RNA sequence: AUGGUGAA
RNA sequence: GUUCUUUGUAAAGUGCCUUCGAAGAGUCGAGUUGUUUAUGCAGCUCUAAGUGGGUGGUUCCAUCUAAAGCUAA
RNA sequence: GUUUGACCUCAAAUCAGGUAGGAGUACCCGCUGAACUCAAUAAGCGGAGGAAAAGAAACCAACCGGGAUUGCCUUAGUAACGCGAGUGAAGCGGCAAAAGCUCAAAUUUGAAAUCUGGUACCUCGGUGCCCGAGUUGUAAUUUGGAGAGGG
């Protein structure tokens, strides 16, 4: 059994998700026409364009719980983030620019660094291949010798270069590399663990915003936070 | 405030709200042992119009007493025997019963700094108030020592 | 067996009715000791180197809020069910009633303190509120007071 | 002698307390009298008192409301057991050579629900120190690359510490929590070792560091045997670790260039691939000229050729 | 009579 | 006497205009049973009023506000 | 969400801060109380101080009003009783001394403004900080002589 009040809730959030999603897909629609015309904006813009960058991309729980949307969902499965506390790097792109905006509201982006890309590499990676269920870390560099360096990758420094560097096995190996499933915060529950995460949500309204409009800057935050 | 209600409500006992409250309180204060603390009095206004204060330093007493000298004295001395270093300033009944009669006494507690630092109640800490139920000077032994107004050898030097 | 005037508690205000009334009862949750020192603190820091709207809280002290009552200032009266002098809230529901104020009736007089910062509280009431106490108020009628109206039965 | 359930009640301290009361002392063999009653006396234990007392007073907040008052609520280091199991740094510098094994391990452990970020950032911090002033004093003497690591081993005033270095590679995750009692300990006690380091190597302490330069490699490369390779710089392919080469080539004096530096005197060039296009190197080389001084030319360390046999410097 | 003393 | 402080839209009194404006319950009382120097007290059933009540003597009048408490001489 | 904390109650401490026993007892305050109406005497019991107790009228008064309590003279060996043995006062009058008063009682609600304990300073205490008591009522404002709000 469940309240009245949540089945409410879900469906108002629902409501609006779908809104939002439906007014920015139609002005991206016409944006990319070129009409520009008769729409509140064409050009683009970042405050804190389209140009390629690296950028390291979150999977942040919430907003309430609102039913799986099929844009939103899809294109979250593409970039297979379903699972919270995921990330995975992308390759920015003109086309993958609106994408930015499609999943704003369930992710937090930002332009990642040198040392914080070598730290995750060494720290985290996944290799979910041989039944094959086994999820082996990067222990040693003879399966990248193996399986990769088909394209001179044979190393954890070739993928880390790679990554920053925008190289041709990029696709490859962020595929291989099975995107690394990254600590949640607090992590506890509990007497401390309580009043750590009533503080630390104050942080989350101030930083992870959504002005819902169509028009609305992409949302961008350094990733030292992590 | 609460107490003019308070009041009015207590001046009929024989109401059927007060006489379920008793019958029902009867029976706890029976399993309850002969002289046991009360956390709090159960007539507050009747307290508080004898003086009594919720601040701290002040004790509120409970006990039993056979039915068949005055009952409110005995009680009053026998929770002073106990409470050697307590104050018997007043009691009061709350509850009756057919073989035993009950009535709370608060008391003072004159060692308290917080008694002591108070002029209303600093009179009390003096030594010439010592074991006052004893010597009946509460409102009860004055009653029985009939200190009421109105008419109810020596040979000089020439 | 309980005569008619009591037992009037443990019939209480049922849980969805309760629980928004205490959380419209949080949202003008009374200064603490704590937070008034320091606003305190701050205005004399701030007048000593280099006038704002009436506050509203809750109301919960026993003679001010019977006090309120009889004047018709208390828009709502929520009263505990555990109290241990029964006297003391025996009378607070009919003279609510004869003043024409709503009421009601929870369980748990620690829980009605909690939102008051008071260890207990026995009884709370309002002055002030924003348009929510209006339809509680209605709610709380409609489940208690009409539907419940007859209280003085049973025993 | 008590037993150590009569010991504990004694004390009538929760076993999961005691476990760190006994660790900060240390306690064994049941039980002499003597040290239980030496333990009770301790200050330690009103802390610990204080620190249940702040916790229950808490949940208590936390469970009435008003969380204002739980942030309100919220307004300690182990020196004395320092000074009583070190009664003198060189006996602290003695205790270091296995006590700080659990810190180094600890510097590259993944953050997790049984570690906090804070201790894992705090470890690694420790190492930035710790590399720091063993490249200032140039007392490295051993760099054996063992399969658990490149042992180094650094005459820390004659004491030889044998702390090991564990790979960079993840280090996939026992009871963390004696584990993270240890590596409290270890870090308070390493605070005060620091301190006295620096003071004694001359440096203001603590010294300015450099942020962009920690962006791009993360490491000893900020926070601003010894005659080998006077004055060297050497080129690091994108096979070998800098981390540890660059260490070693500061300690001695000279210089390193990372070829992910954008992800001249240039001597040599470390370079482990088949294919290459400087003196080219394999990484072998530096670590036997370092564990011996010999400086041997880089004719016996041609790339693509057989290795020698590495016997352990011990 | 009051209050104590002891004994087969 | 001598002094360092005197303070903050702080406190009090008095006459004028105006509006408000409480009182100690198993207690007084009553009947009985024991004590008392025909007062009072005690055990007990009953136990109430607030232009109300307690004590008195002349056709119903005079005074006071009890059932809480402190206080040198 | 079968986990939890509050509130209420019941226990424990070689824990911290506190107090009563006993003695003296002429005087004083209550209980009990014997015999040659004797006598509310003696003994016994419990409790205190330098005095104790009482003390500011639900008093006496029938006056042209007095006006906290207690002692002396007088009232008076009178009223009254047992008219019989014996008991036996009180108002008024004069003398020595005089003092007042505090809470329940009506909203501090535009701010529990109150206070105990622990800690750091200068110490028959004061300041900051922390906890606790407190709303089932801690400060000022009102105790019938009335008293409160305002201009």
């Amino acid at each position: 059994f469940v309240r009245a009040e949540s089945i409410v809730a879900k469906t108002l959030a629902t409501s609006r998700e779908k809104e939002r999603i439906k007014r920015v897909s139609i002005l991206e629609d016409k944006k990319a026409k070129n009409e520009t015309q008769h729409i509140a904006s064409g050009k683009d813009f970042i405050l804190k364009d389209g140009k390629p960058a690296l950028l390291f991309i979150v999977r942040v729980r919430g907003p309430l719980a609102v039913n799986i949307p099929n844009k939103a969902f899809k294109i979250l499965s593409l970039l297979r983030l379903v699972e919270t506390n995921t990330g995975v790097f992308v390759k920015l792109t003109k086309n993958v620019y609106p994408l930015l905006k499609v999943i704003a509201p369930y992710v937090v982006i930002g332009k990642p660094s040198l040392s914080s890309i070598r730290s995750l590499i060494q720290k985290r990676g996944r290799i979910i291949y041989k039944a094959e269920p086994h999820e082996i870390v990067l222990n040693d560099n003879n399966i990248v010798e193996e399986q990769l360096g088909d394209h001179g990758i044979i190393c954890v420094e070739d993928i880390i270069h790679e990554i920053a560097t925008m190289g041709e096995s990029f696709s490859v190996c962020n595929f291989f590399l099975q995107p690394f499933k990254l600590n949640r915060e607090v992590s506890g529950f509990g007497s401390l663990n309580r009043l750590r995460k009533i503080k630390q949500r104050e942080a989350e309204s101030r930083t992870r915003q959504f002005s819902n409009a169509a028009t609305a800057p992409v949302i961008e935050v350094d990733i030292d936070s992590l | 405030g609460a107490y003019k209600y308070l009041e009015e409500l207590q001046r009929k006992k024989q109401s059927d709200v007060l006489r379920f409250l008793q019958r029902v309180r009867v029976w706890e204060y029976r399993q309850k042992n002969v002289i046991h603390r009360a956390a709090r009095p159960t007539r507050p206004d009747k307290a508080r119009r004898l003086g009594y204060k919720a601040k701290q330093g002040f004790v509120i007493y409970r006990v039993r007493v056979r039915r068949g000298r005055s009952l409110r004295a005995t009680a009053e001395e026998r929770v002073g025997r106990r409470a050697a270093n307590l104050r018997v300033l007043n009691s009061y009944w709350v509850n009756q019963d057919s073989t035993y009669k009950y009535f709370e006494v608060i008391l003072v507690d004159p060692q308290h700094k917080a008694i002591r630092r108070d002029a209303r109640y600093n009179w009390i800490c003096d030594p010439v108030h010592k074991h006052r139920e004893a010597r009946g000077l509460t409102a009860t032994g004055k009653k029985s020592r009939g200190i009421n107004k109105g008419h109810k050898l020596s040979l000089w030097r020439y | 067996k309980v005569p008619p005037t009591i037992a009037q508690f443990q019939y209480t205000l049922d849980r969805n009715t309760a629980a928004e009334t205490f959380k419209l009862f949080n949202k003008y949750r009374p200064e603490t000791a704590a937070e008034k020192k320091e606003r305190l603190t701050k205005e004399a820091a701030a007048v000593a180197e280099g006038a704002s709207p009436k506050p509203y809280a809750v109301k919960y002290g026993l003679n001010h809020v019977v006090a309120l009552i009889e004047n018709k200032k208390a828009k709502l009266v929520l009263i505990a069910n555990d109290v241990d002098p029964i006297e003391l809230v025996v009378f607070l529901p009919a003279l609510c009633k004869k003043m024409g104020v709503p009421y009601a009736i929870v369980k748990g007089k620690a829980r009605l303190g909690t939102l008051v910062n008071q260890k207990t509280s026995a009884v709370a009431a309002l002055t002030e509120v924003e348009a929510a106490l209006a339809k509680l108020v209605s709610t709380i009628d409609a489940n208690f007071a009409d539907k419940y109206d007859e209280v003085k039965k049973h025993w | 002698f008590i037993t150590r359930s009569q010991a504990v009640r004694k004390l009538q301290v929760s076993l999961a307390d005691f476990r760190r009361l006994c660790i900060f002392k240390g306690i064994y063999p049941f039980y002499y009298a003597k040290d239980i009653q030496y333990l009770m006396h301790e200050p330690v234990l009103a802390k610990f008192r204080e620190h249940k007392t702040f916790a229950r007073k808490l949940t208590r907040a936390l469970g009435r409301g008003e969380v204002s008052s739980a942030k309100r609520l919220e307004e300690y280091t182990l020196d004395h057991i320092i000074k009583e199991r070190y009664p003198s740094f060189p006996d602290a510098i003695r205790d270091i050579d296995d006590a700080l094994n659990m810190l180094f391990l600890f510097s590259n452990l993944p953050s997790t629900n049984q570690v906090s970020s804070k201790i894992i950032n705090d470890a690694q911090k420790i190492c930035n120190q710790w590399l720091a002033y063993v490249a200032k004093e140039r007392l490295v003497r051993k760099v054996f690359v063992s399969i658990k690591g490149v042992y180094y081993q650094a005459n820390i005033k004659g004491e030889e510490v044998r702390w090991l270095v564990p790979f960079k590679f993840p280090e996939n995750i026992v009871d963390f929590r004696i584990m993270l009692t240890f590596l409290e300990f270890y870090s308070t006690l390493l605070h005060f070792v620091l301190y006295k380091l620096y003071t004694d190597s001359g440096l203001i302490y603590p010294p300015k560091l450099d942020l962009k330069k920690d962006k791009i490699i993360s490491g000893l490369s900020s926070y601003i045997v010894a005659s080998l390779f006077s004055a060297f710089v050497f080129y690091v392919s994108r096979e070998v670790p800098i981390d540890i080469l660059e260490f070693l080539i500061l300690s001695c004096g000279g210089n390193v260039i990372s070829e992910a530096a954008m992800d001249s005197k240039v001597t040599h060039q470390i370079v482990d691939r088949p294919v290459l296009k400087r003196t080219y190197i394999q990484p072998q080389w530096i670590f036997d000229c370092i564990n011996k001084g010999e400086l041997v030319p880089a004719n016996k360390y041609l790339p693509g050729e057989a290795l020698p046999p590495h016997l352990s410097p011990w």
